[PDB]
This record gives structure tokens, sequence and C-alpha cells, in this order.
């Protein structure tokens, strides 16, 4: 709905990041030198709301957690804190917060210090608006091109998604195998009941 | 010696006989937005050679000018450039496309590719190595690359590629 | 949670606290079948879940 | 046989690519500017080099050692241009085409990479680049506008411009 | 495992809370205190099971019990002192950080009651000294972790500082306090200046009468609190001036005069001045603008020249305390590393095959000092974020601040790492310290000294390769390919050492290179069989080599299929070969012989540990199936006989080369024992 | 009722991009035209500076053409049906400042329904922007805050030094 | 937009002699390396913009240049 701020701790190289400023709704544009990690940020904010960047093996993921001096942590954690105020996300509040910690056996998301199943979340997001797994509206430095000379097949899923169109469609070819199992048993049952 | 100048014909949005200027020691070819110029790298890789898929276009017949938009000009192209190297002599290379096929010329003589290519191996330039072209995007994928094509340019540049029939044949005899 | 069609919300999100007793008279299939085509702001979305689930529950009947 | 022929492919294989591998640790060295980086070219299986990975790790200027894919793009390209320069200098080359290489760069790194260009580009190989930064072209001594031509379909045509009666 | 961790913690829970005075209370806490940053569910276990074991309210009734259980306390760390105090700072961050809510503080409370009662327990001793010094180094300890604790005692801390005896825990109290006043004075609230006047007059009086170590940790809070309060930097700039006129005295004294009597006089006074202007200059800059007060003279480049006069001379404790003071000069300007003369001066100290054993240690101890100093204070640097941060550029991203680590080790590494081939223990123990210690920055690229550090597993003292071992599996569980790159120098540098030194010592590194089928049959394959088959390898590598094979422990069944296989193929046209070229005819044919037979023997020994019959062996081929041979193999219990043969073998080697005629009888009998094994079914 | 959302909503998405395409671009024309079909694909058909004669297909391109389709295509999509946050990553590279005053004019009108968050290395996409950011890196570790507009305007493109 | 401002810094260069024939050399005369080069660019994204016609014959020489229709007068 409207990004209010994001709080970081241990991700890859922001050690302890505190309050800052809030956004502003029409345009923020952050600028940096070469080097910065300003790419890392928004690599923050899709690691969180996009499940396809934590699929990677563990090795990667152990190099994910920020390591530079003292000790070394464990648990890195990310929170967003946003605003439903259109009840667009479905739970009333006024600033909602969600977290998601991050460790190498360990992978939560706290909403309101209330557990979650992990499912319940992605459902709830992709009823939202959101498409967890889905490249688009998240761009990379480097892939814009890929979108024009990507062959016509992968624009119509991209649009057919955008149009809403996949959960129904995953969820009737799964139950056809289902059905069709049910149907062997019910010859089975005609069966048993002439004997 | 040095890369003097080349001179284009029909070739993907040149339409006519031009000749691109001396070049300095050290230039540079600036123009704005959708201008058509990577076009005359893509003459210079097609000159020296280079496999028609790397050229950015199926089929090689929508190479002539205007033939993607649907109407070409003529059956012919003509790229060519003029080495200038010590000795006060010139060299004039050139390669024509008739049909599907290409055909080289050297001192304007219809040569084979073969011994044109054994040429420019004198001069120093190992076309299907493509160890000394960048075009829009590779710059970062030279250095994320899977470590094979790496190992297989270093093998190509180092004449070290003729020698595998040899080593597996013995191979297999020896392990028999 | 709230409402006459909860249990065909939780056999289409979470399916597993659903025991016999539920699946066995609690619902009169012909009818909520009937309820879900003419429903106001019916998101297609919700549509597909409510279909999985009433074709587990008659999986289940079976 | 197979003692001549692993002989054969051994020592020409050896023999470039230990000259590279020094060569593109001092190119890198000198291309930075600065004293902390280093650029490691090594075999895998250095027992018959020739048929396995030859794998590649470059530390950033100023940072820890990280795996190849973590480091950022502008980086990356700074290691890129050095490999090529580096593989150029083992056996040579007459020129190179450089084709937007400041995708991703700063205008201070592009800065130091055409203070490399100018000083390296007078006596080893011509150098041919199509940008759109003028601070790369800056250094140059002439320029090559290229404009195209509204029409039928869109006719491009050249026009040379000289650089060398002005100051600094 | 997760579970045996929890089960038997839990048990050692139960036992200190039912039956105290148990003897082994102490060594349950050290191990204890050891696990805790090892993994997330114990980790709150043992946060848990702290917090209610020792920090607890206590509420002020049967102070007896309350004491006893400080007894306990102090017991665990006194015992515990030996080894190190990061497990235990670790844990007390835990406690402290863990609650920094409101959350009715509970611990905040119970802690600073241990203190002021343990100061209450200290201002009652009055006059076990040890339990004193132990006392005095957990209120250290407690001041390090947070210095709010200890606010109010210090004043009532000051008697103590005054005067003392010549005693070692006594210095360890004089060491302990400055720590503790250099930790705690910037927080004191409102001092009194002439409090401040005795600290520093008789800190002074301290450095002119005791040990080097000790005038090391009190100047450093001396230059503390003259950073951070007073301003009477006319003191040491006197102290200094005093010391620098000295030195230079005594230099212009020896310049031409190498014969004098006055340094068998005025030793003590040399010593001193050497080690007191490296500490001097190392923890408070005196070269600015007021401290000389008039225009800069380069002192720093003045003491760098007199110390490296200095160096050349005939005692051997000079040349020690001088570099000790270059050390300390370059704590604090890096820079200076990069002039040409030290530069030059430690590369030809730490090689060459120099006489001298203290340099060496020095040069170590000088690195590690260097990267502990530089890394902590960029953490507590950046701690203190927010105040000063504003005020630095955002187009500068300075580099002279942040790279020079990694430039200054790329000097002597390579050196540093042909220091790891000394016959000493001491200095091999301090390399591989800063070795260790400095990989884990990332400083240097990781895989150049890799074979090394994997060798250095094969030395005698246990916690040298165990430190070892562990710091190789963290190089090796981020990046996959590292180790496997470097295998067979590993071996061979690994064999130099041994050899330049005088079972299953590679075990390590073999068990680590079993996870990926094609490289344990590469790096196997290439090893065996090059150096058997047509190379001229040390015939103690050879014993090595097989030593080592025989002791590794396997864990499936491709392994000694396929080295049998192998070894067999080889085996067989290498010896036609050879039986038929010796009957058609030497020495040299008595050296390959004896590789062939060790070799023979190897195959023999390795069926025997098995007891596998022949056929079922040449059953099997390489690459038939993946899951065919997937059987465990069974050992026997003490069949390890292959040193016992080898040491057979070698004495029929007998370690003797073309000397005498009775060897060639012994190598006709070699010839006939070819014979034999080959009747040998 | 799947059928009927797919029509609808390609019909929408072709003619809100038929408007994108032709504001950007000061002349020309694009479309979107569906295969034989069921469907199997969708091509698109772009053309500009003959308007009548030109008539593409896809490889034959160049950097700024095949950029300006796909962001034609992202706000066209968002002028459908608005998505909650957009955030762009060198996406300026390719473009000509024509081609990026444009742009900017687009997002300056565009802004007013949802949140936009962008990084590049040229001055122009900052023509339309309340409130600016910044990044610190120090020590090994980095970090992020607030600053004003002018040591922005200043620091883009003024300065061509080592600092 | 600055650039539109320097066109019209381009038509009041132009409209002080008439004789429709800006060339290159004498403008490039007396500035320096730099700005020189982002003057000759801004003689190419004319040329894009219709508004002028330039001739060139030799290699190196000036460029003619006279006002085309979308000049905006
Ligand atoms: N986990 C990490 N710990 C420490 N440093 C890291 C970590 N991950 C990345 N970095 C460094 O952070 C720097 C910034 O990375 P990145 O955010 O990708 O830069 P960028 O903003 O994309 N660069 P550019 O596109 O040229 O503007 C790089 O030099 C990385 O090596
Ligand atoms: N044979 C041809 N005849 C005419 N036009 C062509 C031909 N081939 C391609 N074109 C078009 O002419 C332009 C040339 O594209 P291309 O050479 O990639 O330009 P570019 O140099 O990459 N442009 P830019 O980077 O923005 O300056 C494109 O619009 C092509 O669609």
């Amino acid at each position: 709905m409207y990004i209010k701020q994001v709080i970081i701790q241990g991700f890859r190289s922001y050690r302890d990041q505190t309050i800052v400023d809030p956004f502003s709704s029409k345009h923020n544009v952050i600028v940096g030198r070469n080097g910065s990690g300003k790419s890392n940020f928004f690599y923050a904010i899709q690691f969180v709301l996009s499940d396809e960047f934590s699929h990677l093996r563990p090795e990667q993921r152990l190099a994910l957690l920020h390591e530079g001096t003292g000790p070394r942590v464990i648990s890195a954690f990310v929170e967003i804190i946003f605003d439903n105020s259109d009840n667009r996300l479905p739970i009333d509040k006024e600033e909602v917060s969600l977290r998601r910690v991050i460790g190498a056996k360990k992978d939560q998301y706290f909403l309101d210090k209330k557990m979650v199943t992990k499912n319940d979340v992605m459902n709830l997001l992709e009823s939202a608006g959101f498409s967890r797994s889905n490249p688009y509206y998240i761009v990379k430095q480097g892939k814009i091109n890929q979108m024009a000379t990507a062959p016509d097949s992968q624009r119509l899923k991209l649009l057919r998604e955008v149009a809403g169109t996949r959960v129904y469609d995953e969820r009737k070819e799964e139950s056809i195998s289902l059905m069709k199992e049910t149907e062997g048993k019910r010859e089975k049952i005609n069966e048993l009941l002439k004997y | 010696g040095f890369l003097k100048l080349i001179e284009i014909e029909n070739f993907k949005s040149y339409k006519g006989r031009q000749i691109i200027g001396p070049f300095q020691r050290f230039t540079a070819i600036i123009g704005p937005n959708g201008s058509g110029k990577s076009n005359l790298m893509d003459a210079i890789s097609f000159v020296l050679g280079e496999k028609t898929s790397n050229l950015r276009v199926k089929t090689l017949r929508d190479l002539i000018h205007g033939a993607p938009v649907g109407k070409p000009a003529a059956n012919r192209a003509f790229v060519s450039m003029v080495y200038s190297e010590e000795g006060a002599e010139d060299r004039t290379f050139a390669r024509v496309i008739v049909g599907g096929s290409s055909e080289y010329k050297i001192n304007n003589k219809v040569v084979q590719l073969h011994e044109y290519s054994e040429e420019l191996e004198k001069l120093g330039i190992l076309i299907k190595a493509r160890n000394f072209l960048v075009f829009q995007g590779a710059v970062e994928s030279i250095a994320m690359k899977n470590p094979k094509e790496r190992t297989a340019l270093f093998e190509e540049i180092s004449r070290s590629g003729e020698l595998a029939q040899e080593y597996d044949k013995r191979k297999k005899e020896m392990v028999k | 949670k709230r409402g006459p069609l909860a249990k065909i919300w939780l056999a289409a999100h979470w399916d597993k606290k659903l025991t016999k007793a539920h699946v066995f008279e609690c619902n009169l299939e012909s009818s909520v079948e009937s309820i879900i085509s003419p429903k106001v702001k019916m998101a297609l979305r919700t549509s597909g879940h409510l279909l999985l689930g009433v074709v587990r529950i008659y999986h289940r009947k079976a | 046989a197979f003692e001549q022929i692993k002989k054969e492919r051994f020592d020409r294989f050896n023999a470039c690519f230990e000259s590279v591998a020094t060569n593109i640790d001092e190119i890198y060295k000198a291309l930075s500017r600065n004293s902390s980086a280093q650029a490691f070219l090594g075999p895998e299986n250095p027992e018959e080099p020739y048929l396995d990975g030859i794998n590649y790790n470059c530390v950033a200027p100023g940072k820890r050692f990280r795996p190849m894919d973590n480091l950022s793009g502008g980086e990356k390209t700074v290691a890129a241009l050095a490999l090529l320069f580096a593989i150029h200098s083992y056996k040579p080359a007459p020129f190179f085409v450089l084709d937007q290489i400041d995708a991703a760069l700063d205008n201070t790194n592009i800065g130091k990479v055409a203070n490399y260009i100018k000083e390296q580009s007078t006596c080893n190989f011509q150098a041919i680049v199509i940008s759109l930064k003028e601070e790369f072209y800056t250094k140059a001594e002439s320029l090559i506008g290229v404009y195209p031509e509204q029409g039928d379909c869109v006719i491009s045509k050249v026009l040379t411009f000289d650089l060398t009666k002005y100051p600094d | 495992g997760i579970s045996v961790r929890k089960r038997v913690i839990k048990i050692l829970r139960d036992i200190c809370i039912e039956q105290p005075t148990f003897p082994k209370i102490t060594e349950m806490c050290v191990k204890m205190i050891r696990r805790v940053n090892d993994e997330e569910g114990i980790k709150k276990l043992v946060n848990e099971t702290f917090q209610k074991l020792w920090f607890t309210p206590t509420p002020h009734n049967d102070k007896e019990a309350m004491t006893r259980k400080i007894l306990n306390i102090t017991d665990v760390v006194a015992a515990c002192r030996d080894t190190g105090y990061d497990w235990f700072e670790q844990l007390l961050q835990n406690l402290l950080k863990s609650e920094e809510d409101s959350s009715y503080k509970p611990v905040k409370k119970a802690c600073t009651q241990l203190v002021d009662n343990l100061v209450e327990h200290i201002l009652k001793y009055e006059e076990n000294s040890g339990r004193l010094v132990a006392c005095i180094t957990t209120l250290f300890l407690f001041s390090k972790i947070r210095p709010q604790l200890m606010v109010k005692h210090a004043m009532t801390m000051q008697p103590y500082l005054t005067t003392k005896c010549s005693t070692q825990n006594d210095f360890m109290v004089i060491c302990n306090v400055a720590k503790i006043l250099e930790l705690v004075v910037p927080l004191m609230e409102h001092p009194s200046e002439t409090f401040l006047a005795t600290i520093e007059e008789d800190l002074m009086k301290l450095i002119i009468k005791y040990g080097m170590t000790v005038v090391q940790h009190c100047v450093s809070c001396l230059g503390a609190v003259v950073n951070k309060v007073t301003q009477n930097f006319k003191f040491v700039w006197a102290c200094f001036n005093r010391y620098y006129g000295a030195i230079s005295k005594l230099k212009s004294q020896h310049q031409e005069d190498p014969n004098n009597t006055s340094l068998l006089t005025n030793k003590p006074a040399l010593l001193r001045s050497l080690f007191t202007v490296g500490a001097l200059c190392r923890h408070f800059d005196f070269d600015l603008e007021d401290f000389k007060g008039n225009s800069k003279v380069n002192i720093k480049d003045k003491v760098l020249e007199l110390l490296m006069y200095f160096t050349k001379h005939s005692d051997e404790e000079v040349q020690t305390k001088a570099i000790i003071g270059l050390g300390f000069a370059f704590i604090q300007h890096p820079s200076l590393m990069f002039e040409q003369e030290v530069k030059n001066l430690y590369n030809n100290i730490l090689s060459d095959k120099n006489s001298s054993v203290n340099l060496k240690i020095q040069v170590l101890k000088n690195l590690q000092t260097y990267l502990q100093e530089e890394d902590t204070r960029m953490q507590q640097a950046d701690r203190d974020w927010k105040k000063v941060a504003k005020q630095e550029d955002l187009k500068e991203m300075g580099d002279v601040s942040s790279g020079m680590s990694s430039s200054i080790m790329q000097l002597y590494l390579k050196q540093v790492l042909e220091a790891f081939f000394h016959t000493q223990s001491s200095v091999r123990h301090f390399a591989l310290n800063v070795i260790a210690l400095t990989l884990n920055q990332g400083l240097i690229h990781p895989v150049q000294c890799v074979p090394y550090l994997i060798a250095m597993g094969t030395d005698p003292e246990p916690a040298m390769r165990n430190k070892a071992d562990q710091q190789l599996v963290e190089i090796d569980k981020k990046y996959a390919g590292f180790i496997h790159m470097k295998a067979v120098a590993g071996m061979k540098m690994s064999y130099q050492v041994q050899q330049a030194i005088n079972s299953a010592l590679c075990s390590h590194l073999y068990s680590m290179i079993r996870g990926n089928r094609q490289h344990r049959r590469a790096f196997l394959i290439s090893l065996l069989n090059l150096f058997d088959d047509t190379a001229k390898t040390d015939v103690t590598m050879l014993l090595y080599i097989a030593d080592n094979l025989a002791c590794f422990p396997y864990q499936t069944q491709e392994e000694p299929l396929f080295i049998m296989h192998h070894i067999d193929i080889t085996l067989s046209v290498s010896g036609s070969n050879l039986l038929q070229s010796f009957k058609e005819s030497l020495i040299e044919f008595a050296n390959v012989s004896q590789g062939i037979l060790l070799l023979l023997m190897l195959k023999q020994h390795l069926k025997n540990l098995c007891g596998f019959s022949d056929s079922k062996i040449q059953k099997y081929s390489p690459s038939e199936s993946a899951k065919v041979y997937d059987k465990a193999i069974n050992r026997k219990t003490g069949v390890h006989f292959h040193p016992k043969q080898t040491l057979d073998f070698l004495r029929s080697d007998m370690a003797n080369s073309k000397i005498t005629e009775e060897v060639k009888r012994s190598i006709v009998k070699q010839y006939l024992d070819f014979k034999l094994l080959m009747e040998h079914l | 009722r799947k059928y009927e959302a797919i029509q609808l909503t390609f019909k929408q998405v072709s003619k809100n991009f038929s408007e994108v395409f032709q504001k950007l671009v000061p002349g020309g024309k694009a479309t979107l035209v569906m295969k034989k079909g069921q469907f199997t694909g969708v091509g698109i058909r772009v053309s500009f500076t003959g308007k009548q004669g030109e008539m593409r297909e896809m490889q034959q391109l160049s950097g700024g053409q095949k950029s300006l389709v796909a962001l034609a295509l992202i706000f066209a999509i968002q002028k459908c049906d608005p998505a909650p946050f957009y955030l762009f990553d060198q996406i300026d590279q390719a473009l000509d400042a024509q081609h990026r005053k444009a742009v900017s004019d687009m997002i300056m009108e565009l802004a007013v329904h949802a949140q936009f968050i962008t990084t590049t290395f040229r001055p122009e996409l900052l023509e339309s922007a309340d409130k600016f950011y910044g990044v610190k890196f120090r020590n090994k570790v980095s970090h992020i805050d607030v600053i004003t507009a002018e040591m922005a305007k200043d620091f883009v493109e003024d300065d061509t030094t080592h600092g | 937009k600055r650039t539109q401002q320097m066109l019209h810094g381009l038509q009041r260069a132009l409209a002080k002699t008439g004789a429709e024939s800006i060339s290159l050399l004498e403008l490039c005369r007396n500035t320096n390396r730099k700005q020189a080069a982002a003057k000759f660019y801004s003689f190419l994204v004319l040329k894009k913009q219709q508004a002028i016609e330039l001739t060139q014959e030799e290699p190196y020489s000036d460029i003619i240049a006279t006002p085309g229709p979308r000049f905006h007068i």
C-alpha cells in the first residue's frame, strides 16, 4: 500500500539500522557513490516480500549473513512497517509490522508477535495483490533488456498472471487427478454393491 | 600497423557507398540513441569474421538494408577495411554475400575462407576465439561465466584445440 | 472464523482439523454449491480455493 | 606416445597461462591506482590443467574476500577490463572495440579508466569506443558523430570533428 | 547432535543444583560457559539456567549463603583464568543485552548487588591472596563488559594503587586496577582534581619501580586519562624529553666509541629508555602543535632513525627492546611501515637462516598486537556512529584508513609462511596464531596459503593442529572447491615438514574430501600413479604416503576396490617388465625394485585388512553402478600391522646405498622375494 | 468467467499500451496482436519514423528502443490497475536526454497513485521528487540517511575528480 | 530545459548576420575542449530535431547549416 519505513539488523552490510525519517508517497530517489550498497537495500525489500530470492543453497545462505568484525552474528532480522489505510491488506491496523528473522536453520515471519505457518502469509500476499514468485515489478540492475528479447510465451504468462488467473488454473488441474481417482473408487463401490 | 578506415555498402541501415574517415590514434564513435551506431561494430565483426548467430539477426538475409522492414534494395553488400602497416603498402580485404554463401577477397581477387583466415592468423587475431569484442551487455558476463567456457577460450588461443582427437584416440587405445 | 461457509474456508486452507464428524453431516452440498454462483463481490482466487475445498469434501465423503 | 601428446598440450597451456596470471596480477594492481587490490587466476587439477576449470578470484579495492558473484557490477567491470587487457598483453592484438562499458561505473572510475586508456593508447594498440558520457571521449583527440535521417526507413550518415586545437 | 547436548546439560544443571560441595563443580561451569556460543536452543537454555543459578535477586538475609555463591563464582573464574575469557565475556554480553527493555530489570539490581557485596568483602578482607587477585580480576572483567556497575568505588580502590609488593599476583593487582581505571575514569560523575593529581603521581612512581608489562599497561591508563579530562601534557612532554635526550646522549657517545664501559654500568637506564620511548610514542601522540610548542622537527623520524641505528649492535636484548619499540611506534602511524629500511630489515631478519630465536617470536608478537588493536579500534569506533558521522563527505570514500591493514600483510606473509618450518615450537605456535587470526578478517586471498595451512596438521602438539584443522573446516564450509584444488602439494609439503622436524595424521583432510566422488577418484589416482610408476620419489616419502594410505578410515566400498584395481593393473605391467629385464640381464634395479615391492606389500596388507577374495575384487569394474557396493567395510580389531611390516621391509632395505658386497646378496634375495611374490596366490 | 476476464483484460491492456507508447516517443505507434489460436503467444508490432512502411520484428533493435518498450509496458500495466510500489535500478543507462526528460515528465504526472524509489547516476531523474536520501559506507559497514537537494544536484555532475 | 534555451541562443546567434551559414571552425575557435565537444553533440541533437540541415563534403572541414521546417520561428 504505502511503505512507511524499514528496519534492518545484520543482513548484508547493514549491521544495525534504527529508525529513519519516513518515506513520502510520490517520489523518493536514492543516489550514492559506486560500491556503497544501495542495491542490497532493494535485495532486502524483496528478500522479505518475495520468496524466490531465498531459494539458494546453504553455502550462499551462509554467505548472505554479514560478517565484518568482532563477534559473528547468527540471527539477522529485517522488519517492515507500512500502512493499509485503504484496507487492501485485510487485518485492520494503522501501521502493520512484519519481520523475517533469518538463521542458518531458522526462518520466521512475525506478524505482530504471533507465530505463522509460512503458507497463510503467501496466500495473504497473493490475495492482497503481491506475487510471491514473479520477478516482475522488481527490476535488477541489468535485466531490463531481457523483457523485450524474451519469447512471446513468457509475456503471455506474465500478462495472464497480471490478470490474476494462476491459482484457479493450478487448483483445477490438481483437483482433476483426485476426482478421477474418486471415479475409480465409485467403480469399486458399484462392484461391491452388486456383490 | 593499425586500423586506418573502413567502407560500407547497403549493410544494416547504411544505404549507398560512403567512406568512413581516416582514424587517428584513438578515436570514438558518439551519437544520440537509436541512431544506429552499434552496426558499424557489427560490420567490423563481419569483415573480420564472426558466426552469424552472434550478429543479433537471424537467417543472414535481413542483413541487406531495409529487409527487416519488408523491402530489400539489391542482392549485394560490401564491407571492407584498409589495413595500413609499416613498409608503405596497403591491403584491401573484402567480403561480399551471395544467396546464402559468402565470398572473401584479397587485393580485389576472390579467395576462399581458409587462406584469408591464415593471413589474419599471421596478423594476430583469432576470430573463433572471440577475446577482443564486447557487445552491449556482455561486460558483466565476462566475469560470471561458468569456468569451462573460460577454459575453452584459453585453450582456443593457445593452438591446443587441434590436438584433441590425437589425445583421446591415444587415450582409448592405451586404456584398452 | 465467522460465517456460514467457514468450513469450506478451513477445508480450502488448513483442511487438517476437519474431522469425520465435521465432513459427515455439517454441510448439505447441493445448497452451498448453488450459493457459490450468485454471491456478490466474490474473488476469483477465493472461488478456486472454495472449489478445492468442496471437491476435497466430496472426496472424503466418497 | 601418450606421454608425448600430454607433454605437448601441457607445455603450451602452462607457458601461456602462467604468463597471463603474473601479468593480470600486475595489471590490476596498476589499474586501480591504489595498492591494496589482488587478482588470482588459478587452475584446478595442476597435473592435467587443460581439462578442468580455471577459476578467478579478485579482491575489491577496500573490502574483505568475498565470492565473485556477491561483488557489485561496478567492480566486476573493472575486473573484466583488467582481464581483457592482460589477455591482450600476452600476445599482442592490433586494436580493441569497446561498446558502452560505462553501463554502471561512476564518473570517477571512468575518469581513472580514461587515464589508463590514454597512457596505454600511444604505443601499444589502437582503441575505438562507443559511449555516451563525454568524460570518456574527452581524453580522445578526434570525434566521430553519427546521425540518422527520417525516411521510408531510418538512413544514417557519419561526420568527423577534430579536437587537437584546444586547451587542457 | 543437538539432542544429546540438551540432555547432558540438563543432567549437569540437576547436579549443580542438588548436591553442592561436589569437587567437579568448577569444571562443569567451565564447560557450560565454553558452550554458550555454539547454537540457539542451547544458548536460550544456558541463559535461563545461569539466570536462575547465580544472577537472582538474593534478598538481604542469610548473607553467608550469598558469600558461598560468591566463593563459587570466584573459584570458577580463578580456575578458568589459564585458558581465556572470551566465552565468559560473550555470556555476559548475552545476559546484559538480552534485556534492553524495562521488563522489571531483574538482573541489573542483582548484578549491582554482587559487585557491591564483593567490594564489601574486599573491605573486610583487610589482609589467600590468590583469592584477592582473582576477585580483583573478576571486578576487571565485570568492568570491561559494562562500566556503569563500578562507578562509585574507584576512589576507594585508589589506596591499593599507591603501594604494593614485588610478587607476581601483586603485579596482577596493579595492572588490573590500572585497567579498571582506564575503563571507568571518563564516565566518572564529576571527579576531584587532587584525586587525579595523586593518581598521576603514583602512576609515575610505579613506572619508575617495576617491570615491563606493568609499565605498558599503566602508561596506557595515563594516556587515556590525559586524553579524556586533564590537560597537563607538559608533564609527559618533559618525561619524553628526558628519555629522548638520554637516548641521544647514549647514541652520540656510542657512535665513535664502540669499546666504552658506560654500557656495562648504565644497562638498566638504556633498557628502560627503549621500553619507555616505545610505550610513550604508542599510546599518546605528542607530535602536534602544543607538545613541542613550535614547528615540528619530525621526532617520529628521529626515534625511528635512532632505534634503527641501535639495531646493529653486539648484545641481543637491546635488539629485542628496540624492535618492540619499533612495533609500538608502528601502532600509531601505519604508513611508517612503508619505509624501505624497516621493510628490508624485517625481510632480512626473518629469512637467511638467522642465529637469533627471540627476534622471530618478537616479530610475530608485533603483527598480532597490531592486528588486534586495529580490529578493536575499528569496532568500538563503529559503536559510537551518530555523534561524528554527519561531518564526513559522501564523495570521498576514504581508503588509507581502511585498506592499509591488507597491504602491510603482503610484505611479510610468504616469509611468515616459510617461518612455519622452524625446529623450535614457540615460534610455530605464535606463527600459526598470527596467520589464523589474520585470515578470519579476509585481509588476504585464502588460496595461496592453503596447502601449508593444511600440512601444518601433522605436528605433535594437539592444540596446534586442533586450532589449525578447525580453521580449515571454517575455510572449507563456505567455498566448495578450494581444498580440492591443492592436495598433492599439501602432502608433499607435509612430508618436507616432517623431515624438518625429525597414526592417521592426514585422516582429517581425507574425511573432508570424501564428499565428491570425482574429486575422490581424482586426487588419489593422480598421487598414487605418479609417485610409484616412473618417478624417483624419496623412499621416506613412499613410506609416509603408504602409512597414511593404510591408516585412512574407509566408510564406503568404492575406495578399496578402486585402489586395488588400479594398483593391480600398474603392478602387473611394471613388475612383469622389471622381472623379464632382470632375468634377461644394477643398484638402479635395487632402488626401483624396493619401490615396487613396498607397493606390492601395501596391496597385500590391504587385502588382509578386508580378507576378500581376489575373484570378488576382479569382478568389480570401474563405474559399474553407483549403488552396488554400498556395504560398510567391517574392520577386525588391532590388525594395524602396516607400521611393523614397513619397519621390517625398511630393515630389508637397511638404509644402505652402494656400500659392500653383502648388499648385492641381499639384492639377489630381494629378486627371489619377487619370484616368491609372483608364486603367492 | 475466466475466459471472459482474459478477453476484457487483453483489450484494456492493449489500448492503454498504444496510448502510453504513442505519448512517450514523439512519433510512432505500436500494438499487441494475439497469435494463431487456444492461444499460444502474444506478439508486438511496433513502428516509428516511417509510420506506414515500418513493421518490425524483435531481434533488430537498439538498447534504447527495447528499454522504452519495456518501460512503456510497465507504465501501461500500472495505468490499468496500479501496483503497490516501484523501485528502479539502473534503468536510465540506455536512454538519451530527450527520452530521459520524457520519462521524467511521465513519472511526475503518474506519481499521484503509487510510490517510486529509484537510483541513477544522472541528474534529470530528480526533476520530480519530494524527498531524497543518501548512503554512506565507512568502516566496512553501510549506512543510509536523508540529505538535501542542493548537495545532491552538485554531487551528481559538477565534480569530476577522485573526490 | 537548458537545451531549448540554448536553441533560442542558436536562433539569436544566427539572427545577427543572416547569411544562413553557421561555420563550425569559427564557432569553436576560442573555447575549451569539453564545452566544444558538448556543442558538437548539441549540433547532433539539433539535426535530430529536424530544425536544421547540415552539410559536410571533405572528411575534416567545417559543417554548413541551414534552418529547416520545425524552426518554430
Ligand atoms: N554481506 C556483505 N557483507 C559485506 N559487504 C558486502 C556484502 N554483500 C555485498 N557487500 C559489498 O557491498 C558493496 C555494495 O554492493 P551493491 O549494493 O551490489 O553495490 P551497487 O550499489 O549495486 N553498485 P553499483 O550498481 O555500481 O552502484 C559491494 O562492494 C559488495 O562486495
Ligand atoms: N538492414 C537494416 N536497414 C535499415 N534499418 C535497419 C536495418 N537493420 C536494423 N535496422 C534498424 O535500424 C536501427 C539500427 O539498430 P542498431 O544498429 O542496434 O542501433 P544502435 O547503434 O544500437 N542504436 P543506439 O545504441 O541507441 O545509438 C534499429 O532501429 C533497427 O531496427
